[PDB]
This record gives structure tokens, sequence and C-alpha cells, in this order.
């Protein structure tokens, strides 16, 4: 059975190994809109396996993006290490691609995107322009494998 | 018989003092570009492509991988790309490609390594739609020796899949890419592979070993004899919930064997993932599915192959698809030099 083949690329990652110093020692919870993150992400796959604690300082590394409108939060073709979320506003989806390009979709006060760029970077999808005025929830992929990567490297394992 | 038919210690300590011999001293611009006849790019990458190429002076053929130093540099991968040059020339195994030399200039960085006409496991597995047990163990207990070859030597090959790997002359695999092929003391982190293989462990960045390369296996031994990944769907993310997921279902023709060794290799828990237990990959050489297999002849290359690419004569490019031929010029200006020194 199946289908869908077609040669295969290699997804890669930027390189890492902690072992340094761990420094540090958190953004504005906004508390109602920080119901929607625990609740837009209960679906994500690097979140779901998350413990509470790498969930929780997962939450504080994501900063607030801003777009007023005609703005373009991701362009298709962009690199991007960004995972992005709708906290308010409107934005259209512009899936620009096949060789014209059209328009594919709607997302308002709900709906995220580039949940991709969090393992690896790659190409995006599609070109989101805002038909906000509307604010954003952006974590960069850097700020997020480090939280990870710290806390995993803690436990012990079986040698 | 299993793991008793071949005494491969003695082997493995020589070849652990040749590799470390090697590694430490690499070799530095061994050719030169305008040597070669960019004959038909056979396959392109991320940072550049692999072309056919023929010496002007040997009218030899080799295939030569490119790479845009600055792309290298903008993507950030740039310690695998000296990685892969530093340990593929470090190394040396019956079903390992070879590199013969390597050099660079102001914007490229070239490893030359023999050409294999034969084509990717992949142009075949796709054309004869999927392979018989016989037919798929044979590749697979080539991986077997080479994953054992390669990790004795703590190292982690990290990109198993049917596309990095050669049907030569004779039939047999020679594995291409060590993009991603680094030594490891202990664990690594680097999410990396390819979206069907990547085990587990790799996807929820847990830290891993050697272990990643068995799985690798299991689902390898999976396409080849089943026809189709044991993961698949549209989305990648749609591949990586399922791999974490990791249940999978069986051909009904798969024989109970090849069931109970893919059981094991595609074991979420790797604490109990074969060729990561005690007796390491052993568990593996004494499983029932190879139960028929010799190693030694195995090894020895002395086994007929159960399918040989149509092979014609020097520079036969018909087993590989093709690719749009993208001129590559050299430059006045030399970019991220320092970033690449040991090359
Ligand atoms: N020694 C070789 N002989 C013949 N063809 C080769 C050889 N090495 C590589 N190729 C071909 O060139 C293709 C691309 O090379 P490859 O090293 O895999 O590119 P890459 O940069 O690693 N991209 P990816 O494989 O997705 O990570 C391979 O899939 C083979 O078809
Ligand atoms: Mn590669």
């Amino acid at each position: 059975v199946i289908n869908r083949f077609t040669r295969r690329a290699s997804v890669c990652a930027e390189a890492y190994n902690p072992d340094e110093e761990e420094d540090d020692a958190i953004h504005p919870k906004t508390d109602d809109q920080r119901n929607r993150l625990q609740e837009a992400c209960k679906d994500i796959l690097l979140f779901k396996n998350l413990d509470p604690e790498q969930m929780s300082q997962v939450l504080d590394a994501m900063f607030e993006k801003l777009v007023k409108e005609g703005e373009h939060v991701i362009d298709q073709g962009d690199d991007g290490d960004n995972f992005y979320v709708i906290d308010r506003g409107t934005f259209d989806i512009y899936v620009k691609c096949d060789g014209v390009g059209r328009c594919v979709g709607n997302y308002d006060n709900r709906g995220s995107f580039g949940e991709l760029a969090l393992m690896y970077n790659t190409p995006r999808a599609a070109t989101i322009t805002a038909t906000s005025p509307g604010a954003l929830w952006g974590l960069d992929r850097v700020t997020f494998r480090r939280i990870i990567v710290k806390n995993n490297a803690k436990k012990r394992k079986m040698y | 018989k299993g793991s008793e038919q071949e005494s491969v210690k003695e082997f493995l300590a020589k070849a652990k003092e040749d590799f470390l011999k090697k590694w430490e001293t690499p070799s530095q611009n061994t050719a030169q570009l305008d040597q070669f006849d960019r004959i038909k790019t056979l396959g392109t990458g991320s940072f550049g492509r692999v072309m056919l190429v023929k010496h002007k002076e040997s009218g030899n053929h080799y295939a030569m991988k490119i790479l845009d130093k600055q792309k290298v540099v903008k993507l950030k991968q740039i310690e695998h790309t000296l990685n892969e040059k530093r340990i593929l020339q470090a190394v040396n195994f019956p079903f390992l490609v070879k590199l013969e030399f390597s050099f660079k200039d102001n914007s490229n960085l070239y490893m030359v390594m023999e050409y294999v006409a034969g084509g990717e496991m992949f142009s075949h597995l796709r054309r004869i739609g999927r392979f018989s047990e016989p037919h798929a163990r044979f590749y697979a207990a080539q991986i077997v020796l080479t994953f054992e070859y390669l990790h004795s030597l703590d190292l982690i090959y990290r990109d198993l899949k049917p596309e990095n790997l050669l049907i030569d002359q004779q039939g047999y695999i020679q594995v291409t890419d060590f993009g991603f092929a680094k030594r490891v003391k202990g664990r690594t982190w680097t999410l990396c592979g390819t979206p069907e293989y990547l085990a587990p462990e790799i996807i929820l960045s847990k830290g891993y070993n050697k272990a990643v390369d068995w799985w690798a296996l299991g689902v390898l031994i999976y396409e080849m004899a089943a026809g189709y990944p044991p993961f698949f769907a549209d989305q990648p993310i749609q591949i990586y919930e399922k791999i974490v997921s990791g249940k999978v279902r069986f051909p009904s023709h798969f024989s109970s064997d090849l069931k109970d060794l893919l059981r094991n290799l595609l074991q979420v828990d790797l604490t109990k993932r074969f060729g990561n237990l005690k007796n390491g990959v052993n568990d593996i050489k004494n499983h029932k599915w190879f139960a028929t297999t010799d190693w030694i002849a195995i090894y020895q290359r002395k086994v007929e192959a159960p399918f040989i690419p149509k092979f014609k004569g020097p520079g036969d490019t018909s087993n590989f698809d093709d690719y749009e031929e993208e001129e590559i010029r050299v430059s006045i200006n030399e970019k991220c030099g320092k970033e690449f020194t040991e090359f």
C-alpha cells in the first residue's frame, strides 16, 4: 500500500553541545493571553512531550511580535528560525507558488504556524500577510533548544 | 553459527589504531578544479551538488561534491562539513565509499570520491517496487558490518536512507555522504538526518548515541522489504508524530522473523533496541532473520548479489536521474577562508 514517494533531502539543525557555564538566574505573562498558548500548544509535538518544568520555562521564552497591516510575518522562501502564534488580529495565507500565487486561508485570534522551525531551519511554506493590527507570539529555535537540551543533559542515563 | 563465524576482535583493534592515525593527519589541496571536466550533475544537496567529473589529464571519472562555503557558513552547518571530509578520508571499509583527494578555492570545498555508476538503491528500490527478504537481507548484513566497523571507532554515521546507498558494479553497497558523520565520546545532540529515518531520541532533543544508527537500520530494512518506509505522511511533522508514537504495521507478506527483528530495531526504548544491549551488535548477528547469513563471505564480498544494475562503460550516467546543470565559477575574492583552514 502507501504512496507519496520521491527522493528525500536531509534535515539538519545547528551544531550544539552544552557543557559550559549556565549563568542566567520571563516576559509579561499577560495571564489571560497566557491560557491561549498553553492551549494552542497542547497540540504541538515538541510541546506535548515536555515536562511541566520544561513547559513552564518554555512559555516565557516566547517574545511578543507586533504587526499592523499589509505586513508580512513570514515570507514564503525565508529561512526563519522562529515559531509564532496568533494572539490577536487577523492574518491571511498566500500560498504564493506552483507558478501563480493565490490565497488559501484565514487566521483570526487563533491558529499557529512555523512549528517546523523549532527543530531545524527550513523554507517558509507560505507568506502570511497581516489583515491585522494583531499581536503574535514568537519563539527562537535556539532559545528553545537550549532550554530543552540543558535540561536533558542533567538526566542520568544507563551506560 | 551467528556471531561466531567471524573473529573480529584483533581486526577492530588495528582498524582503530589506523583510524586514529589518519584522522589526526589528513591531506590538503591534493587536486585542482581546473583538472576536472564537469560532465553532469549526479545529485543536488543543500550546500551544493555532486557532479560526475573527468580529469583532463587522467581521463578518469569521479563523483565530485561541491560546497558553497558561504552557504555552509550561512546555515552554520560548518562543523559537520569539516567532519565529513576528515572522517571520510580517515576510514576504510569494503562497503564504505572512498575519497581520492580534496581541495578548495575562493568559493568552494571539493571532495573527490570514486564514482559508483550503480546509482542509489533508491532508484532501483523505487523501480523494482520492493525486494525479497533475501535481497533486502543481503544489503542489511552489509550495513550491520559497517555500523559495527564505524561504531567501534566511536563514529556515528547519522544518515542512513536508500538515497545514500550506492550499488556498485558487483551489486554491493557503497555508503556515501558523511555530512552528519561525527565522532562521539558519549552522546551528541544536533537534530539531523532524513525525516522518515530519524530516531525518536533525535526528534525530541534527548541526547543520543550509536543507537540511532541501529534504529535507522530497522527502517531501512523495512523500506527495502516493504516498499515504503514504516513512518510516512504528508507533513514531516506528521512523520515525527508517528516515529515518536512508534506504532507500526507490517505488510502481511513480511515473514515472522523480519517482524521480530524490526520490533527490536525499531524499539523506542533505546535500552531495549537491538545493537544497543549488553551483547551489542551480536544480538543482531544472532537474530533468527540473519540465520542464513554468511558474515565472513558477506565481508569478503564473496556472495553473488541478487541484483546488479545495467552497466555500460566509462562514464555511464544513466542509472542516475537528471539534474538542472547550473555552472559554477570560483571567485576573485575568498570567502570564509579562516573558517575552513583544516580542509
Ligand atoms: N561516490 C559517489 N558516486 C556516485 N554518486 C554519488 C557519490 N556520492 C554521492 N553521489 C550521488 O550524489 C547524491 C548527492 O550527494 P550527497 O552527498 O548525498 O548530497 P548531500 O549534500 O549530502 N544532500 P543530502 O544527501 O540530502 O544530505 C547522492 O544521493 C548520490 O546519488
Ligand atoms: Mn548530506
